[PDB]
């Protein structure tokens, strides 16, 4: 019943732009703590952005300036704009929502972002 | 006659964040200077006044509003700041005008196995106006489903607690803080 | 003047029923403010333990979580073949940004 599905990578220049697309159901993004998690291929977990149920956005300091994330309250949905991308940004992008102080108890399946050469 | 700023500072407990104490002050003469020159004071930080220039300064009501909140949230305690307790447990307005005075409380308000006395507001749909003040306990509602006053999956109790140990880092250590809200008049 | 988990081992290869457990450090007392994920390779992380100690609903019985301050341990009473895969632990109510442990890989041999 519950998931989340992330949808909108692919593969793009560096400097270019990238908008991320994550449709919730079994649950109400705008009433959640959403995150955004990116993972480079074969490294850790990157925690990117989050979005408070209030409004609040808060964003690691390597995406800060170039990363806007918002949502659709209509369409319950969580949205990661990407701008000025940079080799350092290809990984798996997953949102996931926070349901106690950072525990994030429902993940999407990701989506690849690939920034080329 | 003088302000009761011992009940303030020198009170025995505090407040917790969500829930802070407001107490007025007025038709007192008030010793600032003292307050400043105060080397046990971690944080004081004023906003649209100089804090030595304080006593030659007459106001109609001076609101002092009392809590704790870990040493990472005092930075959040300031005008126009964004989180967990500026969002959901205390807000300052924009053209705030006043103080804010805090100070490292671990020996007080941390026990062994922790100290579950202080309690946060982590969940809530909407920010919290300038000095606006909540302290209801309904299950928080995160899905499209009513929770009818059953926790569990997307319905969640909206206060959560610190648990401060002695152990803790400064910045998950208990702070006491005071803001002083000034009525400054010409 | 952040707070830095560290997690050891980086990596372990182990056998079948094998007892498992892996351990994260911070830099500074943290009470019980932890997660423990588990990411198979290709797929998404998946909540194990969280607050040190809880164990996540759905979660088989074999995974439990200890410690509090500064030492935290993730235990596997017995490695099951399908147990492969990273671990993460993670720093709670972390400020500025949620902070994740480095990964400790679990491969499983003869
Ligand atoms: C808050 O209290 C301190 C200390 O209070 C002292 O110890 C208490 C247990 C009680 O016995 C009080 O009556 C004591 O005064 C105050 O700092 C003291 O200030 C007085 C003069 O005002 C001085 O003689 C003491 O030496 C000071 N004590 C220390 C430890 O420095 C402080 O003024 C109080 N704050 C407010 C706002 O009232
Ligand atoms: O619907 C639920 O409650 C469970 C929780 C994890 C995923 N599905
Ligand atoms: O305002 C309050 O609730 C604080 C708590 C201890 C006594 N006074
Ligand atoms: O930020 C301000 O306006 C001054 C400087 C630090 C304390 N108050
Ligand atoms: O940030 C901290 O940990 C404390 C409180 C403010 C100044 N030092
Ligand atoms: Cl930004
Ligand atoms: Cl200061």
């Amino acid at each position: 019943q519950v998931q989340l599905v992330e949808s909108g990578g692919g593969l793009i220049q560096p400097g270019g732009s990238l908008r991320l697309s994550c449709a919730a159901s079994g649950l109400t993004v705008n009433r959640n703590y959403m995150s955004w998690i990116r993972q480079a291929p074969g490294k850790g977990l990157e925690w990117v952005s989050v979005i408070y149920s209030g409004g609040s956005t808060f964003y690691a300091d390597s995406v800060k300036g170039r990363f806007t994330i918002s949502r659709d309250n209509s369409k319950n949905t969580l949205s990661l704009q990407m701008n000025s991308l940079r080799a350092e940004d290809t990984a798996i992008y997953y949102c996931a929502r926070d349901f106690y102080e950072g525990s994030f108890d429902i993940w999407g399946q990701g989506t690849m972002v690939t920034v080329s050469s | 006659n003088l302000c009761p700023f011992g009940e303030v500072f020198n009170a025995t407990r505090f407040a917790s964040v969500y829930a802070w104490n407001r107490k007025r002050i007025s038709n007192c003469v008030a010793d600032y200077s003292v307050l400043y020159n105060s080397a046990s004071f971690s944080t004081f930080k004023c906003y649209g006044v100089s804090p030595t220039k304080l006593n030659d300064l007459c106001f109609t009501n001076v609101y002092a509003d009392s809590f704790v909140i870990r040493g990472d949230e005092v930075r959040q305690i300031a005008p126009g700041q964004t989180g967990k307790i500026a969002d959901y447990n205390y807000k300052l307005p924009d053209d705030f005008t006043g103080c804010v005075i805090a100070w490292n409380s671990n020996n007080l308000d941390s026990k062994v196995g922790g100290n579950y006395n202080y309690l946060y507001r982590l969940f809530r749909k909407s920010n919290l106006k300038p000095f606006e003040r909540d302290i209801s306990t309904e299950i928080y509602q995160a899905g499209s489903t009513p929770c009818n006053g059953v926790e569990g999956f997307n319905c969640y109790f909206p206060l959560q607690s610190y648990g401060f140990q002695p152990t803790n880092g400064v910045g998950y250590q208990p702070y006491r803080v005071v803001v002083l809200s000034f009525e400054l008049l010409h | 003047s952040a707070i830095q988990l560290t997690q050891s081992p980086s990596f372990l290869s182990a056998s079948i029923g094998d007892r498992v457990t892996i351990t994260c450090r911070a830099s500074q007392g943290i009470s019980s403010y932890l997660a423990w994920y588990q990411q198979k390779p290709g797929k998404a992380p998946k909540l194990l333990i969280y607050a040190a100690s809880t164990l996540q609903s759905g979660v088989p019985s074999r995974f439990s979580g200890s410690g509090s301050g500064t030492e935290f341990t993730l235990t596997i009473s017995s490695l099951q073949p399908e147990d492969f895969a990273s671990y993460y632990c993670q720093q709670l109510n972390s400020y500025p940004a949620p902070v994740f442990g480095p990964g400790t890989k679990v491969d499983i041999k003869a």
